[PDB]
RNA sequence: ACCCCCGUGCCCAUAGCACUGUGGAACCACCCCACCCCAUGCCGAACUGGGUCGUGAAACACAGCAGCGCCAAUGAUACUCGGACCGCAGGGUCCCGGAAAAGUCGGUCAGCGCGGGGGU
RNA sequence: GUUUGACUGGGGCGGUCGCCUCCCAAAAUGUAACGGAGGCGCCCAAAGGUCACCUCAAGACGGUUGGAAAUCGUCUGUAGAGCGCAAAGGUAGAAGGUGGCUUGACUGCGAGACUGACACGUCGAGCAGGGAGGAAACUCGGGCUUAGUGAACCGGUGGUACCGUGUGGAAGGGCCAUCGAUCAACGGAUAAAAGUUACCCCGGGGAUAACAGGCUGAUCUCCCCCGAGAGUCCAUAUCGGCGGGGAGGUUUGGCACCUCGAUGUCGGCUCGUCGCAUCCUGGGGCUGAAGAAGGUCCCAAGGGUUGGGCUGUUCGCCCAUUAAAGCGG
RNA sequence: UAAGGUAGCGAAAUUCCUUGUCGGGUAAGUUCCGACCUGCACGAAAGGCGUAACGAUCUGGGCGC
RNA sequence: GGACCGAACCGGUGCCUGCUGAAACAGUCUCGGAUGAGUUGUGUUUAGGAGUGAAAAGCUAACCGAACCUGGAGAUAGCUAGUUCUCCCCGAAAUGUAUUGAGGUACAGCCUCGGAUGUUGACCAUGUCCUGUAGAGCACUCACAAGGCUAAAACCUUAUGAAACUCCGAAGGGGCACGCGUUUAGUCCGGGAGUGAGGCUGCGAGAGCUAACUUCCGUAGCCGAGAG
């Protein structure tokens, strides 16, 4: 009645402004507080990785929907 | 006891097998998927055994 | 009293309480001034008291009721199993909240009434009739 | 160029709801018919296929309006990084920046593209 | 000949040992407790691929069986539902409810990243072979995610034709699938194992219990505030509900601080000495104090405080006395 | 559960509650004797209940000193 | 006559004394047996998991739950002790995960040395993104105070509590870039480690009495190894 847990770490690993290569993964998350943007995809646990590489940046519309987008450099 | 036994199925003519556990509840009929074997393109994979 | 409501046991620690700095009911009010818990049976025999002064007549308000569980481990043992799953019943209370209100009884009758009733509460306490007031 | 309609986006409640008024032969809408393409675990109600008329009834479009939602200051306070203290303790104070929530004042019934149709 | 786990506010008994979810966790991640709650060791040939369609709980009014809730009809209706099991995130442009065809619940791979001491664990664009659904863009390498698990060894089965001891074979082995684990003490000592010692031994520990001391003071002992009533009448002569605040450190305890290369433990005897919260004596107030005999509170620690029966007893009961037959260090 | 104590004895070298309750003894008896039974958890050859005599045995009383 | 009293003799009952003794088991006093299952001499036989034993695990050459001597043998010792000449430079750990593991050990972490790069380190600023704590609030869940309406539920006014509630929500904190500006480390490679028992206080919580020189985590500093 007590001695029970458990520990799997979770959160946003890529944040705005940072430059992603392709392949990595940009936020980890149990549903959808983020959903996937331009440029983005999400894989079965709902994680959003690259898709090509470009600079991470964050879009906010009321904490139902805000999406993690890449936009490339060059 | 035991109720969702573990089933080997042979491909059809082939030489090669897959294994899953079909369920032996509403699955009372043997398996028949398709499956691509040794040789050519997907075919009849038998999950008798 | 004791709720009839949720899970057994809680914590605790302490800052200066809102929910319920002013007099809404009644027209007098005695309040508290420190941090205490209060719990259960200190403010029935609040109750009580007041009650056998004022009863017959006025209007007696319990604005402050016991929500947090308190407990007392058994007898004598060792820092052991868990904690002990009963004990009291208790309300936090913090300066400016308000417990006590009467209506319908004359100024000093509800003085004497408030020095009973506040002569076996934990905290020292300051009654008050009520100011001009906002909060609607 | 002015007007309005049909689509369609950006923005997705300051752009939403309620009460109200205005539109029909441009446009949209109801509407008529349906054995068949097609279709409802029963019903052409909805999908669907052929078309007037009639009617803007309902819907939809546009306009009014602040009852409702939604937005939301200033003053101050809560709390607090940092600095220095008090109380035996629960707990409290001071200087320094940061600074809410709520609530009051007020603000709104949007704003901005692309096209095509028809008016003048 | 051996085995006979560990944690553990001493050890034992009890409980626990892997995995998932929430709080604790101090707005990054991480974070302990014999802290607070709850679940898993599965399930589904469709609850999966895809492709098409539908939208929930609840309430009100109205209606055959009904009579609060069944079924049907209108109205309101960001979700108050649903999602196979727990809870959390997420979710109505569905992940929810229903039908069509279907197996991608694929083979060979794997840019680049999350996470871990390691070994594990997670996600994943994109390339080929070959498929499935869609008219198409395109989606598919199991499930809305997060638990449904087990290294290695040793072996069962089916392929493959690497090895194979002079040579050609074959026996045997290897490579690819795959079967065997409450090895749950769940990183798993052997294929294979329980007790007892007061007959006990060794190495160690004040890292850890029993005595005592220490820290604390819940429990214990004692004093104070209020004043409901009792006291015929009057709260406070005496008593004082329900409640509140303190002191002491003599009780049982918590904790584990010095002492386990030793701090001898109950009771008696002997010898003392100290506190005072005073049993007697001495002085006072009040009394529900006429006297006498008392009650109770205040001052007071000079001295005093008996002999026996029972019991190891400390206590306690009793006998017979007493000014008194005090309580503690 | 295969059954559930026949005689005997019972607060006992066994009894926890316990100094059980009554009586005897004593001025006073947590011990000891006798009764009772409510036998925590007596009992028939791990023998039951008695028993004269014996005992550097253990227990309680008395006289003498 | 496994009868009585009682010397010798065999014994060892109770008290004292002795306790670096007169003595490594005794002395005085007292006491048991004393024709018997008796006492005693010489010779001789049985021994180490073995003998013997009217039975204590007694005795087996002054300490027997398995004698002594030599040998295997310097057994093994996750345990305790101890480990010696000087000055110079740097300088920790008492954390994490795993363990028939818990005072042991493996890996990592933190120390040092040599090589390589060669400012990538540190602080503080601006920009940007992430977060649900403090507070607050009742919009949901649970709890809850006084009224109203009412077949009590819902619903209206007034009014609260919250670790496992949240319409909201800071200060701070984390990642990235840049240096717009000061400083001086950082990283990679290879040799040697030790540490893995921590302690106190302030702040933030749990367990506990909102007890402890209490216990388990987080965070800052000192002790640890710091004299003045
Ligand atoms: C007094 C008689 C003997 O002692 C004891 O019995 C006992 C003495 C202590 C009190 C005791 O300590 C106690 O231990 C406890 C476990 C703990 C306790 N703590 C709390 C302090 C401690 O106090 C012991 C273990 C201490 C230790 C040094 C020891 O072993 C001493 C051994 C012998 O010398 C003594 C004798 O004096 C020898 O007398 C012998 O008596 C025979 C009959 C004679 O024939 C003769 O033998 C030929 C003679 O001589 C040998
Ligand atoms: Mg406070
Ligand atoms: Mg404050
Ligand atoms: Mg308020
Ligand atoms: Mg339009
Ligand atoms: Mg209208
Ligand atoms: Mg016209
Ligand atoms: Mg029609
Ligand atoms: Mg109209
Ligand atoms: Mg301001
Ligand atoms: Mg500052
Ligand atoms: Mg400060
Ligand atoms: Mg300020
Ligand atoms: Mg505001
Ligand atoms: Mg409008
Ligand atoms: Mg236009
Ligand atoms: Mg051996
Ligand atoms: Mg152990
Ligand atoms: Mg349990
Ligand atoms: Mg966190
Ligand atoms: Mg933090
Ligand atoms: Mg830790
Ligand atoms: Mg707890
Ligand atoms: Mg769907
Ligand atoms: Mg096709
Ligand atoms: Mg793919
Ligand atoms: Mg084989
Ligand atoms: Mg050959
Ligand atoms: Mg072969
Ligand atoms: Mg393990
Ligand atoms: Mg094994
Ligand atoms: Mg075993
Ligand atoms: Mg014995
Ligand atoms: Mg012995
Ligand atoms: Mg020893
Ligand atoms: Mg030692
Ligand atoms: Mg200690
Ligand atoms: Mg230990
Ligand atoms: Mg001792
Ligand atoms: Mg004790
Ligand atoms: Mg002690
Ligand atoms: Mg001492
Ligand atoms: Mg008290
Ligand atoms: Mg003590
Ligand atoms: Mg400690
Ligand atoms: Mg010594
Ligand atoms: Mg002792
Ligand atoms: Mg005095
Ligand atoms: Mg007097
Ligand atoms: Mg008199
Ligand atoms: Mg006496
Ligand atoms: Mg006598
Ligand atoms: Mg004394
Ligand atoms: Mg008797
Ligand atoms: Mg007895
Ligand atoms: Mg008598
Ligand atoms: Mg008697
Ligand atoms: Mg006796
Ligand atoms: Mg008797
Ligand atoms: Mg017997
Ligand atoms: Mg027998
Ligand atoms: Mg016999
Ligand atoms: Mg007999
Ligand atoms: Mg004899
Ligand atoms: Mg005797
Ligand atoms: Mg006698
Ligand atoms: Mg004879
Ligand atoms: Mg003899
Ligand atoms: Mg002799
Ligand atoms: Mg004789
Ligand atoms: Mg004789
Ligand atoms: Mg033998
Ligand atoms: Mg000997
Ligand atoms: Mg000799
Ligand atoms: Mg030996
Ligand atoms: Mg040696
Ligand atoms: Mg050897
Ligand atoms: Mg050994
Ligand atoms: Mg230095
Ligand atoms: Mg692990
Ligand atoms: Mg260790
Ligand atoms: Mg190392
Ligand atoms: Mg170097
Ligand atoms: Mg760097
Ligand atoms: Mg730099
Ligand atoms: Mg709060
Ligand atoms: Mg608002
Ligand atoms: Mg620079
Ligand atoms: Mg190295
Ligand atoms: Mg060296
Ligand atoms: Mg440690
Ligand atoms: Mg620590
Ligand atoms: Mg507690
Ligand atoms: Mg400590
Ligand atoms: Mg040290
Ligand atoms: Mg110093
Ligand atoms: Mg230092
Ligand atoms: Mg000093």
């Amino acid at each position: 009645n007590g001695r029970d847990s458990n520990p799997k770490y979770l959160g946003v690993k890529k944040f705005g402004g940072e430059v992603v290569k392709a392949g990595n993964i940009l936020v980890r998350q149990r549903g959808t507080k983020f959903k996937a943007g331009q440029g983005v995809g999400m894989g079965r646990d709902h994680t959003l990785f690259a898709l090509s590489d470009g600079k991470v940046v964050f879009i906010n519309k009321g904490k139902g929907a805000r999406f993690i987008s890449i936009e490339a450099a060059q | 006891p035991r109720i969702i036994v573990k089933m080997e199925s042979s491909a059809g003519t082939g030489f090669y097998y897959t294994t899953t556990k079909n369920r032996r509840n509403t699955q009372a009929k043997l398996e028949l998927k398709k499956y691509d074997p040794v040789a050519k393109k997907h075919v009849v994979f038998r999950e008798k055994k | 009293k004791r709720t009839k409501f949720r899970k057994q046991f809680r914590g605790r620690m302490t800052g200066d309480a809102k929910g319920g700095d002013y007099v809404a009911f009644g027209d007098y009010g005695l309040i508290a001034m420190e941090p205490a818990w209060i719990k259960s049976n200190q403010i029935e025999a609040c109750r009580i008291v007041m009650s056998r002064h004022f009863r017959r007549g006025g209007k007696i308000y319990i604005r402050i009721f016991p929500d947090k569980p308190v407990t007392k481990k058994p007898a004598e043992t060792r820092m052991g199993k868990g904690k002990g799953a009963v004990e009291y019943w208790v309300s936090v209370v913090k300066p400016g909240r308000v417990m006590f209100e009467v209506a319908g009884v004359t100024e000093e009758q509800a003085k004497e009434a408030f020095r009973l009733a506040g002569h076996k509460l934990p905290i020292q306490t300051k009654m008050v009739k009520r100011e001009v007031y906002d909060e609607a």
